[PDB]
């Protein structure tokens, strides 16, 4: 019963840490997903223009 | 050394700086940390190792604060653009556009990348892009040809 | 409620938060996950009008959490539920 309590405490706990350190490494695989693609869009972008222009 | 950069940034250029910048800028304050300045650079197509970067927040910093300013990135970035290799630029342009990966840039590539530019387009004047510098004879672009269009200037 | 700030700021100065992010990252790039992550974003992006960084993320996040194998999810929770175990009194 006192290590019931202890036991529900860890679970709960556990579940959120997980669900934290999860979070932050996708938003850090996010963060260089958007980076990639930005660099693309804007070669992309500038080599479409020179091309058309051309 | 603000002046003597953005006489010969192209405004494209400047363009993409400040956009790479506002990007991961998540406070809309005009500041970035480490982890934010480090995708802002990956995003004008630049890997720099811990150290540099860790150096570069430590020279600009005015204020102890351990962040940098988007006047500074302005200006560091800006150097390294301008010392971007143009060729490389072109190729990596061209892997993109043949997004299929047959070694040439089609009909279907070009299309799909004006679609992507938002860029309003007739068919017939897509045809003309292709047209107009197909070396080949081949109705398709391939990376010399694409190298030669982008290397005219 | 404030036993957690105690425990969370044990987790850092101890260094096994960065062990168990270690190993989270390690198992999330063998399994392929980063590519999915990648696939995922570029795919909404085009799906999408917004270009808006935290919009954009929160139609992946879902997503992206449903594809992490139950091998990952399981090995980190053991390894976070055995430091909680040795870290919370008796």
């Amino acid at each position: 019963s006192e290590a019931n309590y202890r036991k529900d405490f860890i679970d709960t706990m556990t579940r959120e840490l997980y669900d934290a350190f999860l979070h932050e490494r996708l938003y850090l695989i996010y963060m260089d997903s958007r980076a990639e693609l930005k660099r693309n869009s804007t070669l992309k972008k500038k080599f479409f223009e020179k091309w058309q222009a051309s | 050394q603000s002046g003597p950069l953005n006489s010969e940034l192209l405004e494209e250029q400047k363009q993409e700086i400040y956009e790479a910048f506002s990007l991961f800028d998540m406070n809309n304050d005009g500041f970035l940390d480490y982890h934010e300045l480090k995708v802002a650079m990956k995003a004008l197509g630049f890997e720099l190792p811990k150290r540099e970067i860790l150096d570069l927040i430590d020279e600009y910093d005015s204020e102890g604060r351990h962040l940098m300013k988007y006047d500074d990135f302005y200006i560091v970035m800006g150097e390294k653009i301008l010392k971007r290799d143009p060729l490389d630029e072109i190729k990596r342009a061209f892997q993109l556009f043949d997004d299929d990966h047959t070694g040439k840039i089609s009909i279907k590539n070009l299309r799909r990348v004006a679609k992507e530019l938002g860029e309003t387009l007739t068919d017939e004047e897509l045809r003309a892009m292709i047209e107009e510098f197909d070396l080949d004879g081949d109705g398709e672009i391939n990376e010399n040809e694409f190298i030669a269009i982008c290397t005219d200037s | 409620a404030q036993l957690k700030s105690q425990i969370q700021q044990y987790l850092v100065e101890s260094g096994n938060y960065e062990l168990i992010s270690n190993e989270l990252k390690a198992r999330l790039l063998q399994e392929g996950w980063v590519d999915k992550v990648k696939d995922l974003t570029k795919s909404e992006m085009n799906i999408n009008e917004s270009t808006n960084f935290t919009q954009i993320l929160s139609t992946v996040e879902p997503k992206a959490l449903e594809m992490v194998s139950d091998s990952t999810r399981e090995t980190v929770l053991k390894q976070i539920r055995e430091f909680l175990e040795e870290i919370v009194d008796t």
